[PDB]
């Protein structure tokens, strides 16, 4: 979760909203085991 | 380091780069709620939109530590503060910061 | 880092595992000594206390007058190596052409090997179990009668897509391991590796896998270790048009490299459920025969 | 020298001149998570006096129509000190246990009890009776808390399995004529080196009267049992807001 | 080199690009009791991540009229969290702090804080205005909690004392054109080497603005502060029931 | 007893004060070096940051152009056992022959030095003291006459039986540390040594004393320190008549071997009641004196 | 903005114990991801068609 701490304080003259980027990663303690198909995308068929 | 699509809410293909970047704005200084999402991977979510949640889409089992790197992209006079806070499991989401 | 007393001289952070005990070799029975009368006091061990919970250790040298017995019996056969790489009936999948069970000519059977009780009241002596497996597809006609015909048998491990029909996409198996065989070449025969999560399998669990409110309705999740969900096996007629052969496919595991823990008392009533310790409650057998009397045989 | 036990854990002792012995389950002591074994990263909690110590649950009362109890273990310590309450708020657990059962009547009373740990002890139902109706017990039946919850079936021990082979597992006996306590210690028992303490309960506790109690009218007839149970070498992990299940 | 800090004590991290340093508190750093101060001998408990942590109390608008607040240490940390338990379970406590006070602003805001600590700060009142009515505070007063209690008369602190000599105690500034972080390290400080969390309030951290916060109309008028603590080498001794007060 | 790496690496325990400071010895005030002319980029000493909370570093070698001052002026009157070795007021008891305060011949004063207005302020610029006292007690008639008369100073610790009249038991001090003295004789004068169970006396007690539910009747316990109730003082004309003469009895505190500890701000409102700092709210007083305007003097 | 990716260790962030990793890397090679047969054709020859 993310939560407001303080606010978002910004002076005259300057936009009012901001935007956040998140960039997600792993680290060098990360394994993968069990090689399998992925499921989370599909395929209408009548390919060419 | 790749982008995570935390802002899944629109849906039309004219609003699909809205779906890279989430909000924050001037609040009353209540500890409001920005954003929240689930840290699984291999789930259906913001991470689905990773090199890593790809690619353990091709594998079942996975170990070791994620970490997720937020940027600001506000102006240089903005300033402010944000909490960010890994709840582990067993607790639903947070009523309050 | 440590100044107090009560830091430097604690037992705070002891890793090694403490034991009493001492696996000795024993490759043949225990070889019986001379023993002759004993008629002193003080000296009785025949007299134990079973409150201690531990069991005798009377020996009958100690009971009886005995001769030396060299014994050279092995106890290679009751090894679990011994007991388990046998195998056996775990599945039993049928393809049928006109029916409702699976009509489609393909099937998926969820692995489970809590579903044929010779072959489940083995594997529930212990409690955990770490085992590599060799599974044995033997496909047939219902009247036994062996025909040519090409069979796909994918596995699918969880989370990967389960193939919705015969034509599906899924059968492409490019990540899935999969095996075409013939009906008229030998059974099949795969290794499998041990594929768990944890350290061992455990065919009891004792609670609820998720956390929340645990109703009426959400139930059937008491005892469902997601440890165990290995994933799913899948058969196909290998075509695009129906087949010609009714086929039914039997699935027989023999275990190797067994390793096991934490015995436990091995059932006397008839299962009724797959993962399921039930029973039938004005139906309770006792574990034996009866008898008219005590006193008579 | 060996009738006598005196068992000091904490701030907590228990004084004995009828015991058996102290049986140490499967040849281990309690221990601490090794830096192999374990894989989580965060610094695990191990508070040492606060948590190990002796708590006395109830007490059941020991009739002649008696035919057991059984408890589930951590689920008896979820509500009461601060195992309780370090458990709510963690997500991991990691204890040994050392239970001492309490039964003490006089020399001219008779019976025995098996007081035995069970692992994985999972519950079954009757079925509808028939076997036909595929039922499964309710929440207050699996995890009853420390009240316990009586078997009404204890040949099979509501889980298909007999009660003469359960002395494969730890156990002792509680003789009237011989003791009146029993001390088991139990170490970690499970595939994973921690667990969560309020979905998975590793062992249970069961209380039989094989022997039935038998006295003469005249004598005191409220014969209680009682539970006392202490965790050791525990560890918590994984902190955040307090959840009751 | 040093206007960056990064502040991790167990699970926590707070991270700072316009800090000012941290300031120990009279030289000394948290430690744990020694053998020769101590005269309890009950072990003591020592939860070194679990409770040795930053927690995140409320959040204090600053208006152009603020006169300050007050919160007494550790009456805070009562009901929040695994502190707040081993608290109301034992009896003694033993601990320092690391206090942090937030209040980020832009460039184009001006103002100023003292954040200081006050030490054994007991609290007065206008005694009827006139000096002749012996009153004293209610118990809401003395021991607010987390939300804290504002201060009616600040220039005498509501203790009789003045704000201008308070430099002599622990203090930072928080001037919004040079910072917006107050890091103060607090040992424990009392004659007892182990003290009552529930009826003691060792200390008493003052927010007293004073320059009022001023900027023009457009920017931003919601102004936060927001107080974030951390316990260091925490103690507990002396365990029985769960009390409040 | 330490296996695990997090036990054997942890900080766990330190009993040392790890100390940042050094007291080092200033038996003189500094002296002064020469300094002459810089005209340097980057060494700027004037500038400071009070945001950091610390005090200026900035000599007056750095700010102007000096001379050396060999300075032999000494530190040794700002000590803590030169600012309180000076006996003040600390109480004042009064024995009249007719009235309603004390009619009946003996006195009893609850051993506080909050009392007095000019001896308050001094001890309450620090919240922790230990010190060894040297009392002395000034008798006299309110006239400042002297007279022939004897008179009985018992100290009563707490727990001890309080004298209820002048006949009473308790003046038998048999335990009790008791003064007998003529008031044609010098002042009594005893030294009193640390009499607390803590290791220091505090002057505020932020807390309430007990335990309980804290409600407005037993509010008055608030900033109770039982720590510092060092007991009771009681006084008598020995006789069993009344006396004929009035007498008041003026106690002079006296410390030695001072310590003390966390500074305070120093109060600049009137007190009103004893152990107590309330104040009185519509007439706050500055803490000095007003002007006219600011660039005015 | 460097581009570049966090260095950033749980080591830095939170209070760590030792963890003897022994969790091979030997499955994400290429040889273990590639090597995995799959259908890239298919050919039928009908009679009538
Ligand atoms: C080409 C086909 C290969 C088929 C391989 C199937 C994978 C088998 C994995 C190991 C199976 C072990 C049995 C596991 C436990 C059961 O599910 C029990 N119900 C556990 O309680
Ligand atoms: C023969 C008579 C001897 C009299 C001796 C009286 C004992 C004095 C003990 C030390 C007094 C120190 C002052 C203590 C503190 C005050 O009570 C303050 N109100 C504390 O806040």
């Amino acid at each position: 979760s993310i939560w407001y701490q303080t606010n978002y304080v910004v002076p005259i003259g300057a936009p009012n909203t901001a935007y956040i980027i998140a960039l997600a990663a792993a680290q060098k303690n990360f394994t993968m085991k069990l090689c399998k198909d992925t499921s989370h995308i599909l395929q209408t068929a009548s390919i060419q | 380091e790749t982008i995570l699509e935390v802002n899944n809410v629109p849906t039309n293909a004219t609003s699909l780069m809205e779906r890279l970047r989430f909000p924050v704005s001037a609040q009353a200084g209540k500890g409001e709620l920005c954003a929240v999402f689930r840290a699984d991977p291999g789930r259906d979510g913001p991470w689905q939109s990773t090199m890593l949640g790809q690619l353990c889409g091709y594998y079942t089992q996975w170990s070791g530590s994620l970490e997720v790197t937020f940027m600001f992209t506000g102006s240089f006079m903005a300033t402010g503060k944000m909490l960010i806070a890994y709840t582990p499991p067993g607790g639903p989401l947070p009523k309050d910061r | 880092g440590d100044r107090v007393a009560d830091v430097i001289e604690s037992s705070i952070g002891d890793s090694v595992s403490r034991a009493l005990t001492q696996a000795l070799p024993a490759p043949t029975g225990q070889n019986t000594q001379v023993s002759s009368h004993r008629l002193d006091t003080g000296e009785v061990p025949a007299l134990q206390a079973a409150e201690i919970g531990a069991s005798s250790n009377t020996s009958d040298e100690s009971m009886i007058e005995t001769r030396c017995v060299l014994n050279s019996h092995s106890t290679a056969e009751t090894t679990l190596d011994s007991f388990f790489s046998r195998a056996g009936l775990v599945g039993e999948i049928d393809l049928p052409l006109e029916g409702t069970t699976n009509p489609n000519g393909y099937a998926n059977w969820d692995i489970d090997i809590t579903g044929y009780a010779q072959m489940r009241r083995k594997v529930e002596l212990f409690t955990y179990m770490r085992f590599d497996a060799e599974f044995t597809f033997v496909a047939c006609t219902p009247t036994g009668q062996v025909v040519p015909q090409l069979l796909q048998y994918m596995f699918v491990p969880p989370g990967a897509p389960k193939p919705e029909s015969r034509e599906s996409l899924a059968w492409q198996t490019a990540t899935n391991p999969s095996v075409f065989v013939k009906l008229t070449d030998p059974p099949a025969q795969v290794s499998v590796p041990f594929m768990s999560p944890a350290s061992a399998y455990q065919w009891f669990y004792d609670g609820y896998p998720t956390f929340g409110e645990h109703k009426q309705e959400k139930d059937l999740e008491y005892g469902a270790c997601p440890n165990n969900m290995m994933g799913t096996f899948s058969v196909r007629t290998v075509g695009s048009s129906k087949s010609k052969y009714p086929l039914v496919v039997r699935i027989y595991m023999r275990m190797k490299h067994v390793r096991a823990w934490i015995p436990r008392p091995m059932r006397n009533q008839n299962y009724l459920f797959k993962a399921n310790p039930n029973y039938a409650g004005n139906s309770i057998k006792p574990t034996g025969t009866s008898r008219s009397a005590i006193t008579t045989l | 020298s060996d009738r006598v036990a005196q068992l000091t854990i904490g701030n907590s002792t228990i004084t004995t001149q009828e015991a058996a012995n102290i049986i140490v389950g499967y040849g281990e002591w309690p221990s601490y998570c090794s830096d192999d074994d374990a894989t989580a990263v965060d610094k695990p909690t191990r508070p040492d006096v606060s948590v190990n110590r002796f708590y006395t649950l109830d007490t059941k009362l020991w009739e002649k129509s008696s035919k057991g109890w059984y408890w589930k273990f951590p689920d008896v310590l979820t509500e009461t000190g601060v195992f309780g309450q370090n458990a709510q708020f963690h997500y991991l657990y990691r204890s040994g246990f050392c239970i001492h059962v309490q039964c003490n009547a006089s020399k001219f009373h008779q019976g025995a009890l098996l007081v035995a740990i069970l692992p994985e002890y999972v519950i079954g139902t009757v079925a509808g009776g028939t076997g036909t109706e595929d039922s499964h017990p309710p929440y207050k039946q699996t995890q009853p808390g420390a009240d316990g919850f009586e078997l009404q079936h204890p040949y099979v021990l509501d889980a298909g399995i007999p009660i003469s082979q359960l002395t494969v597992c730890h156990h002792q006996r509680i003789n009237l004529r011989t003791n009146n306590c029993a001390t088991i210690i139990v170490p970690y028992m499970n595939t994973l080196p921690f667990d969560s303490a309020l979905n998975h309960c590793n062992f249970g506790l069961l209380v039989v009267p094989i022997s039935p109690l038998d006295f003469d009218q005249g004598a005191t007839p409220v014969i209680p049992i009682t539970i006392t149970l202490a965790p050791m070498c525990s560890e918590f992990a994984g902190l955040r807001q307090a959840v009751t299940q």
